[PDB]
């Protein structure tokens, strides 16, 4: 699913981004028209602020999949790296433990070295 | 001044007169029924100077939204909410904007709404009726009711508050100085940037000259923008002097 | 240039207009303080450097005489080492703008004469000038002048 979820935001990304740089160039073409003395039709000038916020959208959706995917696969590969139900708990208390050991051994006896 | 009535109907009064007779005896709170009784065949331009006039009629659409919406909270606007006879100018510039928007639509001020289904102008034209009628009173000195307070509440929420420049940037020295304490200077030591008479944008650092009045400190561009596109008759008032009175004074360019 | 030409366009269409800047205010102030919120919260030193890190064999003063803080500077240096023999001072003339060109030695053959040693060592000493690539610093120079000394006393005895 990320990947295809990657695959899918690809296309709208870029079609974003056309989207914005066109009517960025339609707004300001609008505003030189108006600033400097020429004619232009009014018509369906398309606002630009929302082509904005919508590709801000989109990579908000982009990069919200990504860390959940690099977070599940980093996930996965220390679990990896560390078949009874409760042997698995007693394992996993084991580990919880032996960590909670040796933390608290190094913060008794750098503050045993002064204060 | 800009409107030169094409034919004289109802003489003896000048189409300044009759707008703002018209606007003062018309207390209606929607923008379309004070438009219908003014004979708009007469508030025609020749949509050149009409474009051109888009900077200062931007002016007038956001001052009057800063206003509402400052309306809820001593600031930058503070006087003009009580002032009938200002509230009653600002509406009569909004009815004449809506006029020559009708003509043309570009001239008109743009606001960034947050609806696609909004009249901005009348919004903000029910809005101005409705705290001016407070203050037309004879003898009243009305203080706001609170349908009002909740309406003006809901404007940040309906449109964007821009910003305003505010025009005395005090460089003076009558404010610095004290008495028993004089000031030792170096000659040429010195102890959001816009045009603030022609309403134009200059950049972070401009690029065209400016000069700057003596007393207030507006600023403006040296030499006109558009030499062929120019409100001549709001440029030439300014050639000598500021509005305040001050003289110009040619500032230096920053070059960074 | 591709997904970005139409911008490209508009804004090189649209330069020398004087009211440029405040189109582009205007079409884009408004969209980015909405979404990022409100803007943000005498003598030259070269040669002092040279004389400062010249070895102590050296002894390199200014002339009392010839002009001062101005333009070109001019030295008179000496030579002290218990293996060189006493030789005649050396007058130098450095340039303003040093770098970037070559000092000139004053030329004093009168002195240089009355001995065969001091022809010995003028002789040498204009040929390893000839043998110098150009631009050379002071310390190139001073340098030429005690290497001059020595082989002028080697092929002596
Ligand atoms: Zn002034």
């Amino acid at each position: 699913d990320p990947v295809q979820r990657y695959k899918m935001l690809i296309p709208q990304l870029k079609e974003s981004l056309q989207t914005l740089m066109k009517v960025a160039a339609q707004n300001l073409i609008q505003n030189t028209n108006i600033d400097n003395g020429q004619k232009s039709s009014d018509g369906p000038i398309q606002r630009f602020d929302k082509c904005l916020e919508e590709f801000y959208a989109l990579c908000d959706q982009l990069e919200l999949c990504l860390r959940l995917a690099h977070e599940c696969l980093s996930q996965s590969c220390d679990s990896a790296k560390h078949l009874p139900y409760p042997q698995y708990l007693a394992v996993i208390k084991a580990q919880i433990s032996c960590a909670k050991d040796i933390h608290t051994a190094l913060l008794d006896c750098a503050n045993k070295v002064t204060g | 001044s800009l409107l030169r009535p094409h034919f004289l109907n109802t003489p003896d009064k000048s189409p300044g007169d009759r707008l703002t007779e018209i606007c003062t005896k018309i207390t209606d709170v929607d923008i379309d029924k004070v438009m219908i009784n003014l004979k708009t065949e007469e508030f025609v331009l020749d949509m050149n100077t009409l474009q051109a006039l888009q900077q200062l009629l931007q002016w007038v659409g956001d001052f009057v939204l800063y206003l509402l919406a400052s309306l809820p909270n001593l600031r930058p606007g503070h006087s003009f909410l009580r002032d009938g006879t200002s509230l009653g100018m600002l509406r009569e510039l909004m009815v004449v904007i809506r006029i020559w928007g009708l003509l043309k639509p570009s001239c008109l001020p743009v606001y960034t709404a947050t609806s696609d289904t909004q009249d901005s102008m009348s919004l903000l034209f029910r809005l101005l009726t409705k705290l001016w009628i407070c203050c037309r009173d004879e003898g009243p000195a009305s203080e706001p009711d609170e349908a009002l307070v909740d309406e003006c509440c809901l404007l940040p929420s309906q449109l964007l508050i821009p910003s305003l420049d505010w025009l005395p940037a005090s460089d003076g020295l009558v404010s610095r100085l004290q008495p028993k304490q004089p000031l030792r200077l170096q000659f040429g030591r010195a102890p959001p940037k816009i045009d603030h008479l022609r309403r134009l944008h200059l950049g972070a650092c401009p690029t065209e000259e400016c000069k700057a009045c003596t007393r207030c400190g507006c600023v403006t561009m040296l030499k006109s923008p558009n030499r062929t596109t120019a409100v001549k008759q709001w440029e030439q008032r300014w050639i000598k002097n500021c509005l305040c009175g001050g003289l110009w004074w040619r500032v230096p360019l920053s070059y960074p | 240039q591709y997904l970005c030409q139409p911008l490209l366009d508009a804004v090189l269409a649209n330069i020398r207009s004087p009211v440029f800047n405040h189109s582009l205010y205007r079409t884009f102030v408004p969209a980015m303080t909405a979404i990022h919120g409100p803007p943000i919260t005498s003598i030259p030193s070269v040669l002092q450097g040279e004389v400062a890190r010249l070895d102590p064999k050296f002894l390199v003063n200014l002339d009392p005489s010839h002009c001062s803080n101005n333009g070109t500077v001019h030295l008179i240096c000496k030579l002290d080492d218990k293996d060189l023999p006493s030789v005649p001072p050396l007058e130098l003339s450095v340039p303003a703008d040093y770098p970037a060109q070559s000092p000139l030695w004053i030329d004093r053959q009168w002195q240089y004469d009355a001995n065969p040693f001091l022809q010995s060592v003028h002789r040498c000493m204009t040929s390893r000038l000839l043998q110098l690539p150009d631009k050379h610093s002071v310390t190139a120079l001073l340098n030429t002048w005690a290497q001059s000394v020595h082989q002028a006393c080697l092929s002596a005895a």
